[PDB]
């Protein structure tokens, strides 16, 4: 029905913030994940670009 | 004869009974790493505690 795709970059380690019932630095003050989340998360290396 | 009235005294003693044999059933790890939902709410995560 509505399909929303976000876009940030993170330092890498804290891909394991994305995620719902997750908290840190990341979870709890820039981006959070509801607990009823239903979608997909893509996540690669950036290193060569940013 | 205190055992005349044993008929009556069953019945007593068999509610009483499933109700103790009811209340013990909640110390019982039925697969899970306790028996306290309060643990497991502050040990796992929400995507693993369900």
């Amino acid at each position: 029905t509505n399909v929303y795709a976000d876009s940030f970059v993170i330092r890498g380690n804290e891909v394991s913030q994305i995620a719902p019932g997750q908290t840190g630095n990341i979870a709890d003050y820039n981006y959070k994940l509801p607990d009823d989340f239903t979608g997909c998360v893509i996540a690669w290396n950036s290193n060569k670009l940013d | 004869t205190p055992s005349a009235l044993g008929k009556l005294q069953d019945v007593v003693n068999h509610n009483a009974q499933a109700l103790n044999t009811l209340v013990k059933q909640l110390s019982s790890k039925f697969g899970a790493i306790s028996s306290v939902l309060n643990d497991i709410l502050s040990r796992l995560d929400p995507p693993e505690a369900e």
